[PDB]
RNA sequence: CGUACACGGUGGAUGCCCUGGCAGUCAAGGCGAUGAAGGACGUGCUAAUCUGCGAUAAGCGUCGGUAAGGUGAUAUGAACCGUUUAACCGGCGAUUUCCGAAUGGGGAACCCCGAUCAUUAUCCAAAUGAGGCGAACCGGGGGAACUGAAACAUCUAAGUACCCCGAGGAAAAGAAAUCAACCGAGAUUCCCCCAGUAGCGGCGAGCGAACGGGGAGCAGCCCGAGCCUAAUCAGUGUGUGUGUUGUGGAAGCGUCUGGAAAGGCGCGCGAUACAGGGUGACAGCCCCGUACACAAUGCACAUGCUGUAGCUCGAUGAGUAGGGCGGGCCGUGGUACCUGUCUGAAUAUGGGGGGACCAUCCUCCAAGGCUAAAUACUCUGACUGACCGAUAGUGAACCAGUA
């Protein structure tokens, strides 16, 4: 159909844009809690390039494991090490995939079409010196709660943004689930937009 | 922040209105000042709280949220005393607002 | 004593005092003797004028 | 005397808390014959432990910082120190017992000297070196077995476990007698891929590359003579930035509940400052602190500069290439590499290589040498954690590696 962008006025209405990809409320929720488990801590195992140096490190008995630096890794006798178990990859995170992951991208992209979501905001917001400018841009918007879905734009990182409540300025390349939807939720601009076709 | 050195008013306990300096702070958190003392039992002079003891953890103790330094504030409390070798904190406590 | 008042002395006036000095500390040794009119003040002092001149001394 | 309950006890679970662990990340990274690490014994007015020092003994001196209080953990008694500004936190210097590599000799810390090997050598130890330590990384040698093959002698586990020697903060390799999709690529490692392909194998089980391509990082150069000189060598001056650590400082209303609000409700404020802690209960505006800025330390590497100094001609290294005998090792197959015994060439009008041998193309030239860069732990400092919570978590949050 037709997105209604809006101005720094928050008219009613401005250009039009859209994405098409069978939105699924499926493809919304954990991923990034995924992202928030995953992103912090996992010990692999092999993932690693320590060798062994063999007899003859340094004068006395050196067992040839799988050392490195100074440190031995990788050999399930150590810490660091590989686990000796089976059906987990890293630490306590959720095992899995490349295509779901991407696909809750593209159906993200999506969501941003449905009515109970954000809204597309005109070029002009970049320009947006002051936070406080932002806020009443949000407040006129009717959107001001959203100050605890999140934020977004394209060109660079907004400053005047930044500061608001839970953002995390992003640009359109480079947009992880988690910012098109810092919570199955977000908020873009019209170049936005555009870039996040690609 | 508190020194041992800055002349405290009292404003909350029954010794509300005592001027005087503080004698030592403590990592507790607790403050004694010059003047605020007991009665022992063979009458002497010595700081500390009330209730029968044995040996005893002198100082009246006093808490700093009732205490009463500088506090450029809508107050009843009126002048204290406080270093000056510093210089850049002369300038502050010549500012009606820092010290 | 103070370093000031040992340099402004004489090659000959400081060993005068480091023997004057370690006279002191000796009679000091009153101390297992238990006696009175011991202070563990200058006690501690003498060793450390001793020092001080032997270290004054080695400066020059 | 049986059962349930009640009061009290035992016991210590449970709930809550935790000055501890576990895990990850960033930074930083060597110590010693001017005699270290470690240990012993001492040292505080009283002190038994721990810590700090060491007979100038939990300390002395200087400069800077800091700040008016302080005399380590212990908040005791006595006493004392500080404004001739201490406590406390940072550079440089002085002192620095004995043993210990110690090294005169002996020795379970006690008594008398450069011991031993070696180089130079005025052959006098006279001038020097080695002899130890250090968490594990790199290199060079020696080299199993349990086990798998559901037995076992090849094979496999292993070139692992273990033994010996040695370096650095990093090591090895390396400019091609190469590759061999070509009128082509073109120093060497490493990552991905090529491949689980070619190849090996009671071809049984299993074993297992490379060329190339895409990347990271790029640098090429030295030995007989002629001539001459801006590479090198010696010395001088001597940082920026960055990284780590430390440092400067003000401010609190109304109603209700309460012993006290950091509560509930009402009103208001700051924010290049939407970390954390403290304060009589969940305080961004009560205090510290955080932006901000400053200071100290390390970095010190480099750059600049003084005197040195190009370039040219010819050749290019034999018990080797290669062959035979006997072994080791390898994915190496008649086609890997190396050791040992014997034999043994030719030379660029030559020789080697392109996975079989020998005569005819293409490529490249050994038997001499050097060479920057591309990462890897966690002792140490700091940070983080949908990690655990004191029969959990490190054996150790309590004297623990103690009793």
């Amino acid at each position: 159909m037709e997105l209604v962008l809006k101005d720094a006025q928050s008219a009613l209405t401005v250009s039009e844009t859209t994405f098409g990809r069978d939105f699924n409320e499926a493809l919304v929720h954990q991923v990034v809690v995924a992202y928030a488990a995953g992103a912090r801590q996992g010990t692999r195992a092999q993932k690693t390039r320590a060798e062994v140096t063999g007899s003859g490190k340094k004068p006395w008995r050196q067992k040839g494991t799988g050392r490195a630096r100074s440190g031995s890794i990788k050999s399930p006798i150590w810490r660091s090490g590989g686990v000796t178990f089976a059906a987990r990859p890293q630490d306590h995170s959720q095992k899995v995939n490349k295509k779901m992951y991407r696909g809750a991208l593209k159906s993200i992209l999506s969501e941003l079409v449905r009515q109970d979501r954000l809204i597309v905001v005109e070029k002009f917001s970049v320009e947006a010196p002051k936070t406080k400018l932002l806020a009443q841009k949000l407040k006129d918007m009717a959107l001001e709660d959203v100050l605890i879905i999140t934020g977004e734009l394209d060109e660079n990182l907004f400053l005047a943004a930044r500061n608001l409540h839970k953002v995390d300025v992003r640009d359109a390349t480079g947009i992880d689930p988690v910012s098109l939807i810092a919570f199955d939720k977000v908020v873009m601009t019209a170049d936005a937009v555009k870039q996040v076709e690609e | 922040k508190i020194r041992r050195d800055d002349e405290v008013i009292v404003l909350t306990g029954k010794d509300k209105g005592k001027r005087g300096k503080v004698k030592n702070v403590l990592s507790s958190g607790k403050v004694i000042v010059e003047g605020i003392n007991l009665v022992k039992k063979h009458q002497k002079p010595v700081p500390a709280l009330n209730q029968p003891g044995g040996i005893v953890e002198k100082e009246a103790a006093i808490q700093v949220s009732n205490v009463a330094i500088f506090n450029a504030a809508t107050g009843k409390a009126d002048r204290v005393g406080f270093r000056f070798e510093d210089g850049k904190k002369v300038r502050f406590f010549k500012s009606n607002s820092e010290t | 004593m103070k370093a000031k008042e040992l340099r402004e002395k004489s090659v000959e006036e400081l060993n005068t005092e480091l023997l004057n000095l370690l006279r002191e500390q000796f009679n000091l040794r009153m101390q297992a003797a238990s006696g009175q009119l011991q202070q563990s003040h200058l006690l501690k002092q003498v060793r450390r004028d001793v020092a001080r001149v032997k270290t004054l001394l080695n400066e020059k």
